[PDB]
Order: C-alpha cells, then structure tokens, then sequence
RNA sequence: AUAUUGGCGAGAGACCGAUAGCGAACAAGUACAGUGAUGGAAAGAUGAAAAGAACUUUGAAAAGAGAGUGAAAAAGUACGUGAAAUUGUUGAAAGGGAAGGGCAUUUGAUCAGACA
RNA sequence: CGUGGAGGUCAGUGACGAAGCCUAGACCGUAAGGUCGGGUCGAACGGCCUCUAGUGCAGAUCUUGGUGGUAGUAGCAAAUAUUCAAAUGAGAACUUUGAAGACUGAAGUGGGGAAAGGUUCCACGUCAACAGCAGUUGGACGUGGGUUAGUCGAUCCUAAGAGAUGGGGAAGCUCCGUUUCAAAGGCCUGAUUUUAUGCAGGCCACCAUCGAAAGGGAAUCCGGUUAAGAUUCCGGAACCUGGAUAUGGAUUCUUCACGGUAACGUAACUGAAUGUGGAGACGUCGGCGCGAGCCCUGGGAGGAGUUAUCUUUUCUUCUUAAC
RNA sequence: GCUUGUGACGGCCCGUGAAAAUCCACAGGAAGGAAUAGUUUUCAUGCCAGGUCGUACUGAUAACCGCAGCAGGUCUCCAAG
RNA sequence: AAACUUUCAACAACGGAUCUCUUGGUUCUCGCAUCGAUGAAGAACGCAGCGAAAUGCGAUACGUAAUGUGAAUUGCAGAAUUCCGUGAAUCAUCGAAUCUUUGAACGCACAUUGCGCCCCUUGGUAUUCCAGGGGGCAUGCCUGUUUGAGCGUCAUUU
C-alpha cells in the first residue's frame, strides 16, 4: 500500500507463467494506464509479485481505489 | 544454497505452506478424528533432504 | 579421525532429485537415478526386491487414466450420449 | 445464480464469447473484494460459470468439426473413437470375416446340418 | 589374491599419459605429390619445447599446392636447424641437415 | 476340455481378533533412518445423545472447590472395563548381622456348620 | 483338570445386571481345578454328550511393552567476570535500559561471502513443551510481513571428462566407437516484379551435445531510502548490446582524406570472397622502481575532554564515485 | 613504513608452466560509386528496446556435518596504535 | 515409642493386561478379459469462502457437460431463486470435455522453469529486429508419393 501512495506503483500477484512484457501489456490493457517499467520477483510462497511503475501522467493511488481496494 | 535452482526454490516454497498448525475448524466436523497436525516439520529437528 | 571429525566435511551431494521419480537418487556424476533407472528407457526394478516393487506399482498413484477403463469396458465402450425419459 | 448450460447453448458464438468476458471482469472484481471481506463464497459460483461457458463454447466448436469430417477416411485423431489401443488395431469385421474363395465353396456345399436323434 | 600393479596399468585409469600441455603430434609431411616427385620448400618458424619430451620440436610452415593458404607441420628438431632456416622435403631434394629425403 | 499368490466383479469359512491377523482395522509403504540401493514403525473403543460442565468462589495462570449435565462422572475429549510389577496415604502387626518355608500349639483377629 | 472354536441338548444364565477384574471371606477335590458370598462392572455367557486345534510357561544373554532398587545418587567444575540501580512483570541471579568492571585485541568474539540449511531474517503476540538452573527472553510457539537488476551471478565458452548419431560387438539388459570404413550440412545475395521466394553462381566442409555460480567473459556509479531489500528501489549521472535511422560534419571535378624526412598524426576518411596477424592467453621466486589505500605528521577553521597544579594540550571533523 | 597493485629486470628447470567462445587488424581488390551532383555511419548528435531464474538470513563454542544449541570438523576476502 | 523395613487390606496412583467389540486381515470358491505415441504406469507443482493431511481434481482444478434421482449440503458462513421443478445434492451414473510441469516421452538440452528452427496472425513506422496469440520439427520400420544418385545398366537422338 505504501508503494502505492509514495511510489506510484501498483503491486500485483501475477501468473508465474507470465513475463515482464506480458505483465506490462496486461496492466496497460486491463486498467487504461501507461507503464514506465515493471519489476518482478518470486515470493517465497512460490507466487509472482509485480511492482508496476506507472508513468507520471497517472496517480496509481487514484487508480487503486478505482479498481477498488484500500 | 543462497543461490538456488528454481526447482529447489519451489520445493522450499511448498514446504513453508505445509508448516501451519491444524486449522482448528476441522476439529468440529462430524466424525472428525484428526486431533493435531501429525506431519509438522521444523528446520532444526528434521532435514528436508532437498 | 575417521569418525566424527571426518564427518565434518560432508557437504556435497552425490545424488540430487530424479526428474522421472523425484527422489534424490539422481547420481550427478553418473547421470542416472539409482531408484528408477532414468534416463534408461526402462524402469529399474528387480525380482529380488519386492517391497521395492510394492512401493511403486500401479495403483500406488493416481491412475489418472487407468481408473476409468474398467467402467468403460462394462458399458461396451459407449460412444455418443445418453438421451432422456421423465420423473 | 449460476449460468445454465442449456441456456448457453441457444446463444451465438460471440454472445458466449462476451458473456465469458463479463464473468471474467466479474471474477476479477470479487477477488479484489475477497481480500477486504472475511468470506466470499459468491466467488465460487462465478468461477463455476466461467467453466460452464468455456465448456459450451468448446462443445459447439467441436461438433462443428465433427460433422464437417463426418463421413470420410481421415479425421482428427481426437474425434476418432477411443476404445482401446488394442481394440483400435484389431482386424475390422470385414477383414476377419474374409474367407478363401475355395473355402466359401465348401461352406456353401457342406454346411452344418440341423438334425435330431429319435426316429 | 589381488591384481598386481602391472596388470592395473592396462585399463589406463590413473595411468593414461599427461597430455594437456603437449604441442601436438610430431609428424613428417603427408607424402603427397610434391614430396615424391620433386621437393618443397618450408620455413622453420619456431623451435620449441614439448612437455614431457626430450627434444625440442620445430614448427615448420609450408604452402598448400592446392589451396591458397599455409599448412603448418610439426617436426622433431634436428641439432642445428634454426628459426628462419628453409627446409626442403622431397625425392629430388638436397642433402643438408633439416631436409627430408627418401 | 488345462493354468492362474496379477487385474475387474462377486459369494463364502469349525480362520485372526488390535503384541493377533497383511507391514499397515487409524492422514501406512505414512512418520522416521540412510549418499544410495534400500530399511520401515507405533498408533482402534466418552456416551444413546456433547447433554463436552452454564453460573459462584480461590487462583497470575493451569487448575482446585462448589454447582450443573447424565442411567453412570466408580464415563470428564488424560475419557468402556481398568489386572500385575511398581507407588502414595490410612489401618493392623513384626523386626539385636537378610527375608521367606515345614510340623505343632499359645495369643489376636475373622468365620462356617451344627443345635434345636 | 483347564483354554479358543464346531455338531447336539438343557425350550440353560442374563440390563431386576452377562463377561471380566478385586477379596490373609465360605465350601468341594490328594491335585490340575471347581463352586459361592461381597465389591467393581456393563452385554453378552455357561453345564452335559460329542467334534476340533495356532490349547496350558518361570526360565531360552527368549519377543514387545510396562516397572523397580540403584538415587534425589553420579553429576550439571574446560573456554579469566562479574557488579549497582531503574523499568517491566503474578513472579526477575538470567528480560529491557542506565551506570560500573572487564574480554575478544583486527591471524577478532569485527565486517562479508563459498558449500550446506531453508525462513532461521523482520514485526507483533507469547510460555504448555523445548533452551540438562530459570525465563517475563529465544534460532522455541501463534500470527503476519519481507528477497525489485539490460550493467551482480547464472545463462554463452571451452578443461579433465561425459555422451547421442551411419556403424561394429552382444542371447540380451546393453558394450565399443566420437569423426570414427557414412551420400552427414548452410551462409550470402542474386534470379521474382504471374509471387512469394523456386533457381543462378561462388563459396565453407566446421560433424552433435553436456561438462566451471573460483578458469575464459559486452556493459553502472555515487548519494539517499527500509522494522526486514538493495551495485537490484528513489535520485542523479553513465555505459554496453541489438534494432532502426535522419540532421550535421567529412570526402569527390585528381573520385574512394590530408599532414609528418621519419618513428607516426587525426573527428571522419568506401572494401565482397579468400588469406594472415593479434588480442582472449596464462610458472615461480628475488631484489630494485612507481601507483593506490592505510599509517605517521605541521599549519588553520570547528566541536568534545582534562585543568588543585601542569599541558599554544588530549581526542575528533576537514570527503569527492562510475563516467 | 604496512597491505595491495604494477613495471622494467634477474634466478630456476631432464618442470619451460590450459582451451574455446569472442573482438579487432591487416594482405587482397569482387565490386559499387561524382558535378548538376554522388559516395560515405568505424566522426558527432538523435530514436526504440533489453526476456527468464537466483537475490531474505546463518556460515558457526547455537542457523552446515558429527543422534544435540556436541570444547570435534568444514573453502576464502578486508585488517588500526 | 516413633522414623525406617516388611507383610495384608481399603481408598487413591502408575501402567494398559483382561472381558466384550470390529467398515480390517487371511484363506476358499464363482463369473469376467479391459493399460500405453488417441501419451500408459509413475513423478512433480498446484486447485476449496474458511485445509496441513488422507481422498478428489487440473489454470474449466474437492470440479465442468450429459443422464437418473427428486430436496439437500452441514464444522461455520453462504445462495437465497433452487422446491407441483430442464431441479437441491461433498448424491448416483457417466457416453461429453478440461487435463499445469513431466514420464516410453518426441526440436536440443535439463543440478538450467536453459537454447533453437519453421508456418499463420497481432503490435511496434518491418520478408530481415523485438514482443504477444495460435499451429508445428525425435527414432526405427512398412506401403505408397515426389525429388534424386551411380559408365550398375538398356535403348534413343544427330
Ligand atoms: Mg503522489
Ligand atoms: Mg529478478
Ligand atoms: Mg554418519
Ligand atoms: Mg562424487
Ligand atoms: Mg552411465
Ligand atoms: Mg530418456
Ligand atoms: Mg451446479
Ligand atoms: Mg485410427
Ligand atoms: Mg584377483
Ligand atoms: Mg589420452
Ligand atoms: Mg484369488
Ligand atoms: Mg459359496
Ligand atoms: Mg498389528
Ligand atoms: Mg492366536
Ligand atoms: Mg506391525
Ligand atoms: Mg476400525
Ligand atoms: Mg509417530
Ligand atoms: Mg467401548
Ligand atoms: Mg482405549
Ligand atoms: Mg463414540
Ligand atoms: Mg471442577
Ligand atoms: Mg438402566
Ligand atoms: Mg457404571
Ligand atoms: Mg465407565
Ligand atoms: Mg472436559
Ligand atoms: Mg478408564
Ligand atoms: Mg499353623
Ligand atoms: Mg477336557
Ligand atoms: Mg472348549
Ligand atoms: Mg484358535
Ligand atoms: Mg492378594
Ligand atoms: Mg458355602
Ligand atoms: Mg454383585
Ligand atoms: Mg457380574
Ligand atoms: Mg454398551
Ligand atoms: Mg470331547
Ligand atoms: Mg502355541
Ligand atoms: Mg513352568
Ligand atoms: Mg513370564
Ligand atoms: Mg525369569
Ligand atoms: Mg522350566
Ligand atoms: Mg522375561
Ligand atoms: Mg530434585
Ligand atoms: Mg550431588
Ligand atoms: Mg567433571
Ligand atoms: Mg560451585
Ligand atoms: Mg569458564
Ligand atoms: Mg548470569
Ligand atoms: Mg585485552
Ligand atoms: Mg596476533
Ligand atoms: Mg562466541
Ligand atoms: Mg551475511
Ligand atoms: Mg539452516
Ligand atoms: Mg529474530
Ligand atoms: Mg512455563
Ligand atoms: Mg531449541
Ligand atoms: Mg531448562
Ligand atoms: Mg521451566
Ligand atoms: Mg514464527
Ligand atoms: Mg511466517
Ligand atoms: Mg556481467
Ligand atoms: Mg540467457
Ligand atoms: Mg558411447
Ligand atoms: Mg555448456
Ligand atoms: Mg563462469
Ligand atoms: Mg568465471
Ligand atoms: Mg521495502
Ligand atoms: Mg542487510
Ligand atoms: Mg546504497
Ligand atoms: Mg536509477
Ligand atoms: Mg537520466
Ligand atoms: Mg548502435
Ligand atoms: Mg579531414
Ligand atoms: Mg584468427
Ligand atoms: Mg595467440
Ligand atoms: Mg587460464
Ligand atoms: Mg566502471
Ligand atoms: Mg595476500
Ligand atoms: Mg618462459
Ligand atoms: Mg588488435
Ligand atoms: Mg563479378
Ligand atoms: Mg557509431
Ligand atoms: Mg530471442
Ligand atoms: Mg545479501
Ligand atoms: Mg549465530
Ligand atoms: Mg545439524
Ligand atoms: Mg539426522
Ligand atoms: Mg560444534
Ligand atoms: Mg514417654
Ligand atoms: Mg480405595
Ligand atoms: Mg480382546
Ligand atoms: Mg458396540
Ligand atoms: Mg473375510
Ligand atoms: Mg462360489
Ligand atoms: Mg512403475
Ligand atoms: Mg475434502
Ligand atoms: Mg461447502
Ligand atoms: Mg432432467
Ligand atoms: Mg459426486
Ligand atoms: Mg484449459
Ligand atoms: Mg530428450
Ligand atoms: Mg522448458
Ligand atoms: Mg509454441
Ligand atoms: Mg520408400
Ligand atoms: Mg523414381
Ligand atoms: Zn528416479
């Protein structure tokens, strides 16, 4: 949540099967948003986390409570 | 260790998840018989053998 | 020093996990598995070792496919579908 | 609720394709909800409906192909019968009933007579 | 009793040669057309130590009669031969140290 | 027509009865051991029904004491019965380098039968 | 005489208490044993005639399980060492904080990694077991959170070696062979303007592949930031590789740059096949020379300590990454 | 001075102290190219992109192997007065 | 005289014998003939509103379609439109599908979630570079098809 308020980053759990290109395009497509870069990592419960940085036009925090979580 | 195959990472992942106590609501089920978790594992009493 | 001080340097795996049987019986330098024989096309097993067979035969698994053959056989291997009636 | 199969089957290719997209939006939302809510069993039924649609969408495209192969030598291996590997090899009734030209003559001229003892 | 030492040598486990550093095999030129009708000129380009060998080797390079390129041979150096020397190999060649003659 | 300690489906027994019977009646080829091949356990039973002890009190708590449920808590998720070794308590007795034993009787305790 | 099971029978016993267990209570038998009372208990069980056997324990360093005396006993004594107070808490020799006394003494009891472990990391809660005293503490327990890369590693390469393939052995599982007695394969563009890519040359004959998280190897640094990540995020500033490409400059009417006697210079300054050269790329010890970081040190500008006495003093800050 | 780095030297050897990927250069001159305008991206500037997996912590008189929080064993870098 | 030791009993301990149970085991007998390149047996990782396992299943994941039944499921929550009904159910049946990563396991590898090639399509100003979607490429052998090789060899040109 903090990365969302302070960083303009959306954090998703994301398919293991999917790559940085695929994560980027799918956010871009599903959320009407532009993306700067996308870091990923495997969590220790064996699931994938994507830090998704939006471009400076977007306010990810705004975009968080529009997908509807807080 | 400290620089693993994904194979090994995976297994370790699966392991972490099996490392909870018995979800106590099972205790309430009709004919329930499982008292506690009889397959619990602990990093310094039993080694995973990978 | 052949006992415990020499045990101190046990920190290299002779065997890792077997792909075909997932067992840590995969000898690294020999590149074959001491349980199941991989990657021999056949599966290691021996008549002098019956517990071992018992430990691994069909039915000790899911039988994802074989499960359903005996029902299918009973119905004469029906194709198509079932229709309708009433009540 | 939970979509019905027989009601899906009267819709069109791109009605089902869309319904699918709706349940998928649906399902995406519940999962956002689920992690704010101490239980969310409604999700179970929206993810069973997706299955249902996919089933039907697949069902239809399949008996599409099956027909446009109905009645030819050669048709996709997975519309062929399954039976059993052995069964599947196994001489056809034709290539099995086959009888030597010479033998046929014999089968005709001297077949097993029905008869009876008594008088 | 046990298998004696000189029987274990044949399986060449710990017993093979220590080869990693050797220059290559020492060999005369392939007895081609030049060498058996006339002679052919070369140049010793280098005379050099072969590990685990007594005598130095001589890298000697020749022209390919059939392709435009240099094919280099490895000789065992005779006493006297030198970097820069011209070596003659062939039936109709002359009788000085270094040359190769039938 | 013959074979069959495998497979599927069935009917059976002067068979075993939880240390028995298959190793496994149970999350058993599990847990655990071994580098590996392999080795491989223990472990069933509250009650008809959880009615699984509200409430009060002492306690930091675990629990104890009451109360309550119940046909029974001399059934309390240590739970049917609940032997023995071995232990606590109470009561009785004996004991100057073991104890226990045989025949016999005193003393104490305890008891049957028979009288009519 | 006694046990488990079987045929017959007593229309046998029993929830108004079967079986079992307990009892220096009673009775029958020479004895194996039988019978009863009382207590406990809870669902089955026995007499007689016969049938049947996995049918009787004190021993087998017997098997499994349980239990003693030993005994509150041996012991809990290596690694110099502890102390006062507060706070917390039901509880403090042992937790937290402050004070003091010491230790490791940079060949560390410091700061990091390789193998190996796999969540032990971090927060919060927390003491039944566990840490051979304790426990409010923990690498324990419950619940959660945490591991961000074009530039770090892997990935590529080849080493000892491993190992498919035409093959040759072997009844066969398979053994031998690795470029070997093999018809072993693919790049550059041209020919197309039926059109997407057939033929036209010319090559090149290299013959799998796996095998290094210390060998070889394209390229990133400083500052900042977290409870827990950082050469990975944030900030700033770079670099390499692939792909596209235009603008500028350079060059040409002596077409494919000039200058320098030369070593050679430069912002550029076309170049296919084929060939060659170099780099990758390399022992060890010794003294000598130089660099960097550390060490020592003067002045000055700050801050701290000592000051009964003495000391223009003791201690410390004064730095500069890749590119 | 100390640690490290590096240079030109020197001693030693019946020891003379890897390989390959990969990069560049040169010899060659097939070819393609200007004046009504051509050639040039090994000069400068400019555009786009860079996947996958590992990354926590311990590395030891308690996070590894020795039945264990065992006086044992277990490869290494930094190093003040 | 206590204490202590020992013996007996009662109440209480310790331990789990004994009795009685039995969705198991064993053995006999009868009927039956069905694994797999249409990817088997086996492995690994996953999947539930709230599961660590056992059981089930595969990104359509304790299930989807169909069929029969005819009102449950149940530990708690839940749906509530599903109860004179194309209809409950952790139901039965099962003819239709889905079926991750693998395995004889098949593009090459594999202590790597490592590395190619080909076709169709979509995006990036692209036959060539990058990216997303789909579909493909193991080996031996048989019949056939096509392209070929060899003075092995027959004819036919001028
Ligand atoms: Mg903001
Ligand atoms: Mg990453
Ligand atoms: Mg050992
Ligand atoms: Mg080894
Ligand atoms: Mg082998
Ligand atoms: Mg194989
Ligand atoms: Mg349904
Ligand atoms: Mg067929
Ligand atoms: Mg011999
Ligand atoms: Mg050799
Ligand atoms: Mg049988
Ligand atoms: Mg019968
Ligand atoms: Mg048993
Ligand atoms: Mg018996
Ligand atoms: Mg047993
Ligand atoms: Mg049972
Ligand atoms: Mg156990
Ligand atoms: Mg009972
Ligand atoms: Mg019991
Ligand atoms: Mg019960
Ligand atoms: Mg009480
Ligand atoms: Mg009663
Ligand atoms: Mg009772
Ligand atoms: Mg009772
Ligand atoms: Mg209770
Ligand atoms: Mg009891
Ligand atoms: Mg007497
Ligand atoms: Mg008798
Ligand atoms: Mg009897
Ligand atoms: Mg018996
Ligand atoms: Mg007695
Ligand atoms: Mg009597
Ligand atoms: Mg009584
Ligand atoms: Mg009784
Ligand atoms: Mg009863
Ligand atoms: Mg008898
Ligand atoms: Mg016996
Ligand atoms: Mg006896
Ligand atoms: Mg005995
Ligand atoms: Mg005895
Ligand atoms: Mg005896
Ligand atoms: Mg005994
Ligand atoms: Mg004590
Ligand atoms: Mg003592
Ligand atoms: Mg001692
Ligand atoms: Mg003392
Ligand atoms: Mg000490
Ligand atoms: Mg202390
Ligand atoms: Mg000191
Ligand atoms: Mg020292
Ligand atoms: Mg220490
Ligand atoms: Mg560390
Ligand atoms: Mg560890
Ligand atoms: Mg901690
Ligand atoms: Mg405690
Ligand atoms: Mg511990
Ligand atoms: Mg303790
Ligand atoms: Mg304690
Ligand atoms: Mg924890
Ligand atoms: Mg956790
Ligand atoms: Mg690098
Ligand atoms: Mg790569
Ligand atoms: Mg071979
Ligand atoms: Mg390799
Ligand atoms: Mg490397
Ligand atoms: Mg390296
Ligand atoms: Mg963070
Ligand atoms: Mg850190
Ligand atoms: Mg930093
Ligand atoms: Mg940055
Ligand atoms: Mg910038
Ligand atoms: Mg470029
Ligand atoms: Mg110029
Ligand atoms: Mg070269
Ligand atoms: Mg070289
Ligand atoms: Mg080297
Ligand atoms: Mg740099
Ligand atoms: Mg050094
Ligand atoms: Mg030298
Ligand atoms: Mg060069
Ligand atoms: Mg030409
Ligand atoms: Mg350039
Ligand atoms: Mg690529
Ligand atoms: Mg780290
Ligand atoms: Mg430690
Ligand atoms: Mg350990
Ligand atoms: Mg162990
Ligand atoms: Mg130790
Ligand atoms: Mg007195
Ligand atoms: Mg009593
Ligand atoms: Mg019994
Ligand atoms: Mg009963
Ligand atoms: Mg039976
Ligand atoms: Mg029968
Ligand atoms: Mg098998
Ligand atoms: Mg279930
Ligand atoms: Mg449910
Ligand atoms: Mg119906
Ligand atoms: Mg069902
Ligand atoms: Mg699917
Ligand atoms: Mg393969
Ligand atoms: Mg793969
Ligand atoms: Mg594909
Ligand atoms: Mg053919
Ligand atoms: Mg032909
Ligand atoms: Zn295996």
């Amino acid at each position: 949540m903090k990365k969302v308020e302070d960083g303009n980053i959306l954090v998703f759990q994301v398919s293991m099967k999917a790559n940085k290109y695929q994560i980027k395009k799918a956010v871009k497509e599903l959320y009407e948003v532009d993306v700067l870069k996308v870091n990923t990592l495997v969590r220790p419960n064996g699931t994938k986390k994507a830090y998704v940085r939006l471009t400076a036009d977007y306010d990810a925090l705004d975009i968080a409570n529009r997908i509807g979580y807080i | 260790a400290a620089q693993k195959s994904f194979r090994i990472k995976q297994k370790m992942a699966k392991a972490k998840k099996q490392n909870r106590p018995l979800p106590q609501w099972i205790r309430l089920r009709t004919n329930n018989t499982i008292r506690y978790n009889a397959k619990r594992r602990n990093w310094r009493r039993t080694k995973m053998n990978i | 020093g052949k006992g415990t001080p020499s045990f101190g340097k046990r920190h290299n795996k002779s065997h890792t996990l077997c792909n075909r049987c997932g067992r840590r019986s995969f000898h690294v330098q020999k590149k074959t598995c001491s349980s199941c024989g991989y990657p021999a096309a056949k599966t290691r097993s021996y008549n002098w070792g019956a517990k071992a067979k018992r430990r691994h035969t069909t039915g000790t698994g899911r039988m994802r496919y074989l499960k359903h053959v005996s029902r299918r056989f009973k119905n004469g291997f029906q194709t198509g579908s079932a229709s309708k009636a009433s009540a | 609720a939970g979509v019905k199969a027989y009601e899906l089957r009267t819709k069109s290719k791109e009605q089902l394709a869309s319904q699918l997209v709706d349940l998928k939006k649906e399902l995406a939302e519940l999962k956002v909800q689920k992690l704010s809510r101490p239980s969310l069993p409604k999700i179970k039924t929206v993810r069973k409906s997706i299955a249902c649609v996919l089933t039907v969408i697949n069902e239809q495209q399949r008996e599409a192909v099956r027909q446009l192969y109905k009645g030819k030598k050669y048709q996709p291996k997975d519309l062929r019968a399954k039976k059993t590997r052995a069964l599947r090899r196994a001489l056809t009734k034709f290539e099995a009933s086959q009888v030597t030209e010479k033998q046929r003559k014999k089968q005709i001229a001297f077949p097993q007579r029905k008869y009876a003892i008594k008088a | 009793g046990r298998v004696i030492r000189n029987q274990r040598k044949g399986a060449g486990s710990i017993f093979t040669s220590h080869t990693r550093l050797r220059q290559g095999a020492a060999k005369l030129r392939t007895l081609d057309y030049a060498e058996r009708h006339g002679y052919i000129r070369g140049i010793v380009k280098q005379i050099v130590h072969d590990s685990g060998r007594g005598a130095p080797l001589a890298k000697v390079v020749f022209r390919d009669p059939y392709k435009y390129r240099l094919r280099e041979e490895i000789f065992i150096a005779n006493e006297g031969v030198h970097t820069g020397q011209f070596i003659y190999a062939g039936k109709k060649a002359s009788l000085n140290v270094g040359n190769v003659l039938p």
